[PDB]
RNA sequence: GCAGUCAAGCGUUCAUAGCGACAUUGCUUUUUGAUUCUUCGAUGUCGGCUCUUCCUAUCAUACCGAAGCAGAAUUCGGUAAGCGUUGGAUUGUUCACCCACUAAUAGGGAACGUGAGCUGGGUUUAGACCGUCGUGAGACAGGUUAGUUUUACCCUACUGAU
RNA sequence: AGAACUGGCGAUGCGGGAUGAACCGAACGUAGAGUUAAGGUGCCGGAAUACACGCUCAUCAGACACCACAAAAGGUGUUAG
């Protein structure tokens, strides 16, 4: 199901990961929303399967 | 599962060997599925799998650790039908960790609780209580 | 930097009536009525005519001014809710176990039930909030449609249905099973 | 002893899933030193046994994030000390090392908790033996064996009772 | 741990630093009145919940020398440049 698989992908796969606290973030974010890491700008994309 | 049976065989107890594997007695060193408490000795009852070493028997059976299953208990215990019963002595058989007997015959009666838990013990037993 | 004055404009269509007093906002439209309490922003509402309403902040900082635009958005959503409505569409996604979704009535509470999610024996029940109507669209396979006048009520109710179908103790990249929102729009 | 920053590299490709050189900033007082302030008209000294409470730098259990997470297993990280963290062989041992069970057998403090609570195996009086050293009396943080553990009725604390 | 110059404690109370041999102010017969020092004026507590321009919101804010601690490295938090 190419159409439905893409729909589920944007919620489970198309994400960004904070380098310091592993938080799940929107794909286009520039800073983490967590206070534990002090809103750091060190972010990476979530690894693909 | 097994309903609770009064424990009568703490670690260090020596019980007779009831099967024909060649061993004459079993020296209990541990009990499977036992809890933890300071200074409390692990103890076994009818139907429990234990770890034992053969003290008297064939030389190839001695000086190593093997699982065993208790089939008779000299300590009185109460069944849910209300009767208190006990056997003349303590006895066990050598088995693998999966529960299959090393020997192929059992001498003497076997408790009903042990027979239900272990199908292999039931097949090799003659009289159940 | 304590800006002297900032303003935003709210457009009122022909068929909508808005009554605001003491930061209590009520809108009346063809589809129904909505209300909202806004006694936490400290703004000023003024009426220009029957078709335009202005909301202002006097001597406000960066943080206070940012909330002025939020108030405009909330009132605008109320207005378009009672004249056009909101419609959220969700799709069932599964690999092996079909997902069975039905509407049940437990002691007059109007729940929605989810069955056979990843082969689970557990029964998942989600309450349906007041003002939200649920219908299973035809000629589309595995789709559920939520409609209402309040965008927050519809969006939160759909969010509860999505969160209740989260996979645990599995790689969620591989196990893409759940119910996800697929379209956000208007009833009309 | 524990935790950061930088990122040359490792990771088939790819600095930062997980690691990480050359450097550099800290924290801790459960290591050992440095010092000699308090006590020589004396604060009973190693370990174990017993018992309570506290700390979190979390071994297990609850809920989660991340992966070079298909599943199973495992690894890294977050909130968390609520609740548990054992039975034995050798050794006086703390330590250490094995056997076994277990969801797990995590690390520490409390005058290196706790001797008018015990015990006295060790160390550390007087007896005695050996080895090396010394002409000798004798010495040895070298080995060995035998060696008295006192008092609460007072105040407070605590447990119960008028 | 050991030297140099000066001022101190020891030999010294009094006001202040909550508390302290050494810091700050000031050194002392017995009393009255007035004015001050250092330090303070929401309440404990004698004395403006005084005036003026800004800054800061911390799910471990901050709060006054000696003094009873915090760093490198970071933040599209907010402010000015
Ligand atoms: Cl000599
Ligand atoms: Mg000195
Ligand atoms: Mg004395
Ligand atoms: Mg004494
Ligand atoms: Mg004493
Ligand atoms: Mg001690
Ligand atoms: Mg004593
Ligand atoms: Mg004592
Ligand atoms: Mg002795
Ligand atoms: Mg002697
Ligand atoms: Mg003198
Ligand atoms: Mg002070
Ligand atoms: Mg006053
Ligand atoms: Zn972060």
């Amino acid at each position: 199901e190419p159409s439905l698989k893409a729909l589920a992908s944007k919620y489970n796969c198309d994400k960004s990961v904070c380098r310091k606290c592993y938080a799940r973030l929107p794909p286009r974010a520039t800073n983490c929303r967590k206070r534990k890491c002090g809103h750091t700008n060190q972010l990476r994309p979530k690894k693909k399967l | 599962t097994k309903f609770r049976i009064s424990l009568g065989l703490p670690v260090g107890a020596i019980m007779n060997c009831a099967d024909n594997s060649g061993a004459r007695n079993l020296y209990i060193i541990a009990v499977k599925g036992s809890g933890s408490r300071l200074n409390r000795l692990p103890a076994a009852s009818l139907g429990d799998m234990v770890m034992a070493t053969v003290k008297k028997g064939k030389p190839e059976l001695r000086k190593k650790v093997m699982p065993a299953i208790v089939v008779r208990q000299a300590k009185s215990w109460r069944r849910r039908d209300g009767v208190f019963l006990y056997f003349e002595d303590n006895a066990g058989v050598i088995a693998n960790p999966k529960g299959e007997m090393k020997g192929s015959a059992i001498t003497g009666p076997v408790g009903k609780e042990c027979a239900d838990l272990w199908p292999r013990v039931a097949s090799n037993s003659g009289v159940v209580v | 930097m304590k800006y002297i004055q900032t303003e935003q404009q709210i457009e009122v269509p022909e068929g909508v009536t808005v009554s605001i007093k003491s930061r209590i906002v009520k809108v009346v439209g063809p589809r129904g009525t909505l209300t909202k309490n806004l006694k936490h922003i400290d703004v000023t509402f003024t009426k220009v005519n029957n078709q335009l309403i202005k909301v202002a902040v006097h001597n406000g900082g960066r943080k206070h001014v940012a909330a002025l635009r939020t108030v405009k958005s909330l009132v605008d959503n109320m207005i378009t809710g009672v004249t056009k409505g909101y419609k959220y569409k969700m799709r069932y996604v599964y690999a092996h176990f079909p997902i069975n979704v039905n509407i049940v009535e437990k002691d007059g509470a109007k729940f929605i039930e989810v069955r056979n999610f990843l082969g689970d024996k557990k029964i998942r029940n989600v309450p349906v909030r007041d003002g939200v109507t649920i219908e299973f669209s035809t000629n589309v396979k595995d789709e559920i449609v939520l409609s209402g006048n309040s965008v927050e009520d519809v969006s939160q109710n759909a969010a509860d249905l999505q969160q209740i179908c989260r996979v645990r103790n599995k790689d969620i990249r591989k196990f893409l099973d759940g119910i996800y929102v697929s379209h956000k729009g208007f009833i009309t």
